[PDB]
């Protein structure tokens, strides 16, 4: 591994501490009374595709 | 020798100006573990120290 | 931006009607209740950009200590402009410049 940069980068990624806060860009809370559907039109397609 | 020293100092100032433009247009490479401002400051300091050493 | 009671002036808190399955904003010192229009009850931004270009005033062209450039204004196409870097001053702030013309005062960049 010492003489190969790719494996070294793999090890470096495996060691470094990473939390959800590191990758999270924003968080939101919504009111949505239908578990099988949604109010947001943007996320409607993905949730309906998941439910089907 | 004074014209050589003046030319070296002017060249270093031109290089620092180019680095300033590159940093202001987001074209500057970032040294790992350092922010954009820190990398910019380190590069400028290194350029100026090299300028003084060359003139001396 | 959050609303307040129209007769008590106190802050209206979100509430849910069990029987109606609707979101409502209800005051706590009064029985006033108003229907909620948007479902976004709460939003928190981990990475934010506000405060970067919002720091604009109409009379920023009267400052003599500000450098004057010759960048072309997209709106007025004037030959005189004043530029400054980001007002937000976090440790990881970019060094991009914001150019303000003396007629339209539109903020733009060279990117
Ligand atoms: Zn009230
Ligand atoms: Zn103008």
């Amino acid at each position: 591994i010492a003489l190969d940069i790719e494996k070294a980068k793999v090890i470096q990624s495996s060691i470094e501490y990473t939390t959800l806060k590191n990758v999270t860009s924003a968080t939101e809370i919504y009111y949505d009374p239908d578990p099988t559907s949604t109010v947001i039109e943007e996320d409607f397609d993905t949730v309906e595709a998941y439910f089907s | 020798t004074m014209k050589e020293i003046t030319h070296a100092i002017s060249s270093a100032k031109e290089q620092v100006q180019e680095i300033i433009y590159k940093a202001q247009h987001n074209e500057l490479e970032l040294k790992p573990g350092m922010t954009l401002r820190e990398s910019f400051e380190g590069e400028v300091s290194r350029t100026l120290n090299d300028a003084r050493d060359s003139a001396g | 931006s959050f609303r307040f009671c129209l007769e008590c002036n106190n802050m209206l808190y979100p509430k849910e009607d069990k029987e109606n399955q609707r979101l409502l904003y209800s005051c706590r010192n009064c029985d006033y209740t108003e229907l909620a229009e948007d479902p976004k009850v709460y939003r928190h931004e981990l990475i934010t950009n506000i405060g970067e270009t919002a720091g604009i005033v109409d009379d920023i062209g009267q400052d003599p200590t500000l450098p004057r450039s010759d960048k072309e204004c997209p709106e007025c196409h004037s030959r005189d402009c004043v530029f400054f870097q980001s007002q937000q001053r976090r440790k990881d702030t970019n060094m991009t410049l914001f150019y303000v013309c003396l007629n339209c005062k539109k903020t733009f960049r060279d990117e």
